[PDB]
């Protein structure tokens, strides 16, 4: 009766505090992606390993411009992902991109190519907007799978 | 009013409202209306996350999201009271531990016929099945042939739909065969006699709605959906093996949700072709789809290269 | 001028070659750095632990918009048209219409959060001083039906902190 | 009760395998001057609790081009040699005394690459097929490397049993008499092994991952935990097979406790390599071991051959 | 060398879609805003073509 | 004064995430017809 909800506070917790994330590098933004695994702000060992293969990831992390060449080859790589997924954009170019907006060859906003979730805001956001974006993330696991086995 | 070209971006004038949309079917009629522009208001039940993987589909404030129960006689009229037309696919399979399953054909689609024929809907619509006759069958296939008689008295204006048994991409309709990796296929009832009914592609029954949602002319006035060419022969179960080559869940698993040894097993075999007088189809038009050519796409197995079929 | 690296000859000789085949076949270097070099771990570690303590900045530093107002509040944006027109992104859009009064002031104003593209173009050519990057990074909401802002999404969040802003243009206002 | 003092020995040491995953990253955290896992813990030490349980429930995916025969008996195995090698081990009353038990290391050392090559193999394409395939070549080359100069200390012992081998190691650290053998039983185990500085096996320079990259969270836990059951156990060798400690017919006890203290310093160094050095681009990798490593090793087994015969020093033993 | 003279009236085709045959361009002189009296905004022909619906989003 | 007292966040759903709107009168002003009278 009470013992999926007392449940919850497991599953819903491991999940949120292990997150092995995929990153993205293509343009400016990747950079103030690395001074987040340096040793200043320490990424890592906050609970985040960095990158690992695209099959063993959680939340892919888009930086960067994406333009038409680059789209057939991120939506493949999104599906492959496991099932707890998510897509974290970064970046003022995944978020309705940049500048570039109305260029010929960039796709406009990378929300258009997959269900992205959580956004951060400029031109390399400041590589602390950056992990203030993630624990909205680790606090966006409010969320029970309780109540759809255990109410419908 | 309408502006513009039908593209993305647009307005094409229609709200709607779509109740369900969360499984196979309702998950591909909303991409059809994130494109020719809109307001679709879907809402859904349980699940936070299972919904996601639609938020693509409208541009950028198109589709918007609530949340309700079913039983709960306001959370059906806090949504619609702005609404143009209002379709319905909700219901399922199986009687839910919960769920008693009686009246969720007679209490939900009335429950949801309420304020709606209230509070000035129009064009409300509401799902059919082309095999369910109120004569004695079948205990699931029954209860929805109610839903023809008792919910029709309310809103005289319907066009409720009556289409056939459907195969999509991610359907469970022809899928429950080919997962059937067994002691043996056995027929239902080890008989080659009656199958099958009009396998008709999911695109034209969900190109059928949009092309009813302004039709015009078509309310009260309800149609039925012809399949392909032209009944079917047993060689079905054997065009399975022909080319395969022979939401919500948990974190671990599911306790039950079965191959129900139930209607489900008789549900198939019921045929019953029905009556050809309504419109029902070309009149809606135009589509109309064969099986042949379509089936390989929705079904890759093991080999994923060879056809030669 | 010139350097030349990397341009130096063995010395031949078996005071020396002994000194190189006691490092090949000794390991008496790699053992030097790699032995030592790396440990050197007894420093001190550099971490800013984050949810609690916070790294530096400057006075001069971009981030959320604001529109401020004076003493009693004029919303100090006299619609002249030109944060508009010095912006590479072209975020901004406004759309003047004369108060009742007579004094010409907004109605629409809108800065989209995803184009901008943080110049401090629009910062540099107001003169009457209203529109202002606040020094505020937080962000982050889950739908982008939202970071496009209006105006009185604007003010409010220019009026939530003006005691950080009007304490440091009158740091910066002395050097330009 | 013979059957719980097995149990008693298979779960207890998966808590080092898995304790071990977090002392990975802190002392290479230091090494890189900052803090490791610390916000979860309090201390980091509840840190393994979390991930051993976040990957069986991630779902476990199979390529639909796959083989589901050997997709199982191969990592089925991963967790067997390498949780059988563990069993005539003395610490000190080994759970098991084999006659010449110390060769049935090499038949267990050498039964476990015959799992490397079924799973590369039991997939797919190029970064799995050819990719399992050259890490099948490195790792038979390291043993003639091996079981040489294995075999040449045991000319300077007696025996093939490991009771003799403390005996021996008394009062003189089996490490003095053939330091230039010891250096090599190093680089060898961390060149079979696939560790820091001959990496290539597992991919993360040359190719993308080697061999891990298929198996999702579901199976590929076992892996991440057998190739971490290798590593302690011949690190946990090494110091039976050099740095003696001294029986104690009495306090047993006071044996062990100084022996975790050795076998577990000794290990802190494939982590304490691991940040330092880069990798050999495969060509160099074996054209160093011909060449370089092995004349020594013939070499010196014609030296350890005689040098007992030449001082009456032959030892005691059949 | 290969000289070989002809003629045939240039013109190119499929770069461009529909916008070839639907359209119809124009060729006029700037007509010089006047609210202001300077006379260097003209003396360029350039060109500008039909104006299609700009609705609302 | 016209400055808040408390303060908020930039929360995610609070219920309350303003989700923007229009700020404009209207545009074209369409015509009312005639009343019950031929
Ligand atoms: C995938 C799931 C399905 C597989 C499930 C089953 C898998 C089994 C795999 C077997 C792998 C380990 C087999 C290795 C055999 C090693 C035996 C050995 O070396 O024992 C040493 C010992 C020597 O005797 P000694 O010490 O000299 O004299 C003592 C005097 N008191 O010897 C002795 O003490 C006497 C020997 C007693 C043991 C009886 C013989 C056991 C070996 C049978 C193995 C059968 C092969 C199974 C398949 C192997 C495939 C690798
Ligand atoms: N016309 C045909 O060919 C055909 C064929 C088979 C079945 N049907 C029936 O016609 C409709 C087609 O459904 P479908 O193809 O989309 O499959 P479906 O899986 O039944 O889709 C129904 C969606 O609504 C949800 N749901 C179930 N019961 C609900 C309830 N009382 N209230 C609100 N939501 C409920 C379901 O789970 P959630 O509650 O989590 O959203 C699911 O998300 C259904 O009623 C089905 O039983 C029709
Ligand atoms: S905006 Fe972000 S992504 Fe686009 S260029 Fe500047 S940094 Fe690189
Ligand atoms: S702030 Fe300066 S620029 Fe922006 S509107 Fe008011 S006046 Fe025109
Ligand atoms: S902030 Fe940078 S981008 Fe946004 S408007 Fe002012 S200048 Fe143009």
């Amino acid at each position: 009766e009470y013992v999926v909800a007392k449940l919850d506070d497991l599953i819903n917790w491991a999940r949120r505090s292990s997150l092995w994330p995929m990153t993205f590098g293509l343009a400016c933004c990747a950079v103030e992606m690395m001074h987040m695994a340096a040793p200043r702000y320490d990424m890592d060992r906050f609970g985040v390993v960095f990158r690992a293969s695209p099959r063993q990831s959680d939340v892919m992390i888009v930086a960067g411009t994406l333009t038409n060449k680059m789209a057939p080859a991120l939506r493949k790589v999104y599906d492959q992902m496991p099932e707890p997924r998510y897509v974290v954009s970064m970046g003022s170019c995944a978020n309705g991109g940049g500048y570039y907006h109305y260029s010929y060859s960039v796709v406009r906003g990378c929300d258009r190519i997959v269900p992205v979730d959580i956004y951060v805001p400029g031109c390399p956001p400041t590589a602390e907007a950056l992990l203030y974006g993630i624990l909205q993330l680790q606090k966006k696991i409010k969320r029970e799978k309780r109540l759809r086995i255990w109410y419908r | 009013i309408p502006h513009g070209k039908g593209g993305r971006s647009s307005v094409s004038g229609i709200v709607a409202t779509v109740f369900g949309a969360t499984g196979f079917l309702g998950r591909y009629v909303v991409n059809h209306l994130g494109r020719m522009g809109s307001q679709v208001i879907v809402p859904h039940r349980c699940e936070p996350y299972d919904t996601m993987h639609l938020r693509p589909m409208g541009d950028l404030g198109q589709i918007i999201f609530m949340d309700w129960n079913g039983r709960d006689k306001d959370s059906i009229r806090r949504a619609v009271e702005h609404s143009s037309v209002v379709i319905n696919l909700v219901g399922r399979e199986w009687e839910t531990q919960n769920f008693d399953f009686e009246d969720v054909f007679v209490k939900i689609p009335q429950a949801i016929a309420q304020v709606s024929k209230e509070a000035g809907v129009e064009k409300f619509i509401h799902i059919s099945h082309l095999n369910a006759d109120i004569k004695s069958s079948s205990k699931y296939l029954r209860s929805k042939a109610v839903g023809e008689k008792e919910v029709r008295e309310t809103f005289p204006e319907a066009t409720i739909i009556k289409p056939a048994e459907i195969f999509g991409r991610e359907d469970r309709f022809l899928n429950y065969f080919a997962n059937i990796r067994w002691f043996g296929g056995v027929p239902l009832i080890s008989l080659g006699k009656k199958t099958v009914k009009q396998p008709v592609y999911i695109v034209d029954v969900t190109k059928g709605i949009i092309n009813a949602i302004k039709d015009p002319d078509a309310r009260g006035k309800t149609f039925a959906f012809v399949g392909p060419s032209r009944y079917l022969l047993f060689d079905l179960v054997q065009y399975v093996f022909a080319v395969a080559h022979r939401i919500g869940r948990l974190f671990e698993i599911s306790p039950f949700e079965p191959w129900t040894t139930r209607d489900k097993v008789e549900r198939i075999h019921t045929t019953d072709k029905i009556l050809p007088h309504l419109p029902g189809l070309e009149d809606l038009g135009v589509e109309a789809t064969p099986l042949e050519l379509k089936a390989i796409e929705v079904l890759r197995r093991h080999r994923t290269y060879r056809w030669l079929s | 001028t010139y350097k030349y690296v990397n341009l130096r000859e063995p010395s031949m000789d078996m005071k020396s070659v002994t000194d190189r085949a006691a490092q090949t076949l000794l390991w008496t270097e790699l053992i030097r750095g790699l032995g030592m070099t790396l440990s050197y771990l007894f420093r001190e570690p550099a971490t800013i632990n984050y949810p609690f303590e916070k790294g530096p900045l400057s006075p001069r530093f971009r981030g959320e918009h604001a529109l401020r107002r004076y003493p009693s509040g004029e919303e100090r944006c006299i619609a002249c048209k030109l944060c508009e027109a010095v912006c590479p992104a072209q975020a901004i859009t406004i759309e003047a219409e004369p108060r009742a009064d007579g004094s010409r002031r907004t109605t629409r104003y809108d800065i989209d959060m995803t184009k901008c593209i943080y110049c401090g173009f629009c910062q540099e050519a107001c003169p009457v001083d209203a529109i202002v990057e606040g020094p505020n990074f937080e962000f982050s909401t889950e739908t982008h039906e939202e970071l496009l802002y209006n105006k009185e999404k604007l003010l409010n969040n220019g009026d939530k902190w003006e005691a950080e802003i009007a304490a440091n243009i009158q740091a910066d206002y002395l050097y330009r | 009760m013979f059957m719980i003092n097995i149990l008693m020995l298979i779960i207890p040491i998966l808590l080092a395998v898995a304790f071990l995953t977090l002392v990975e990253r802190k002392v290479l955290g230091y090494m890189q001057l900052r803090k490791g896992p610390n916000v979860v813990g309090p201390y980091g030490l509840l840190q393994p609790i979390a991930d051993a349980i976040k990957l069986f429930i991630k779902e476990p995916l199979r390529p639909a081009t796959s083989s589901a025969s050997m997709f199982i008996l191969a990592p089925i195995m991963a967790l067997g040699l390498a949780l059988t090698m563990w069993i005539p081990l003395p610490m000190p009353y080994p759970l098991i005394n084999m006659n010449l038990g110390v060769l049935f290391m090499l038949a267990m050392s050498s039964l476990a690459v015959y799992s490397i090559l079924w799973s590369g193999w039991a997939s797919n394409s190029k970064y799995a097929l050819i990719g399992a395939l050259r890490a099948v070549a490195q790792t038979i080359s390291y043993e003639v490397t091996l079981a040489i100069i294995l075999l040449s200390v045991l000319l300077m012992s007696g025996s093939f049993t490991l009771s003799t081998l403390i005996t021996t190691q008394e009062q003189m650290w089996l490490i003095l008499p053939a330091w230039p053998l010891a250096m090599m039983w190093f680089i060898s185990t961390l060149a079979e092994t696939n560790r820091a500085p001959f990496d290539l096996t597992e991919g993360e320079s040359e190719l993308v991952s080697g061999f891990n990259v298929e198996y999702a969270a579901g199976p590929f836990a076992l892996f991440f935990m057998a190739e971490y059951a290798n590593i302690i156990m011949m690190n946990i060798f090494t110091a039976i097979l050099f740095l003696g400690t001294s029986h104690n017919p009495h306090m047993p006890e006071l044996y062990t406790i100084n022996f975790t203290i050795k076998s577990l310093l000794l290990t802190m160094s494939f982590l304490w390599i691991r940040a330092s050095y880069p990798r050999f681009r495969y060509d160099q990798l074996m054209h160093l071991l011909w060449k370089n490593f092995l004349p020594l090793t013939l070499a010196l087994c014609m030296w350890h051959v005689s040098l007992p015969i030449l001082t009456s020093g032959i030892p005691p033993q059949t | 060398i290969t000289v070989d003279e002809k003629l045939d009236i240039t013109t190119i085709t499929g770069v461009p879609e529909e916008h070839i045959k639907t359209r119809k361009a124009r060729i006029f002189v700037p007509a010089r805003n006047n609210m202001q009296s300077g006379v260097n905004n003209t003396k360029k022909w350039k060109m500008e073509f039909d104006t299609r619906e700009r609705w609302e989003n | 004064k016209f400055i808040w007292t408390n303060h908020k966040f930039n929360l995610s759903g609070t219920p309350q995430q303003y989700v923007p709107y229009s700020t404009t009168r209207k545009k074209i002003q369409e015509w009312v017809p005639p009343s019950t009278p031929y």
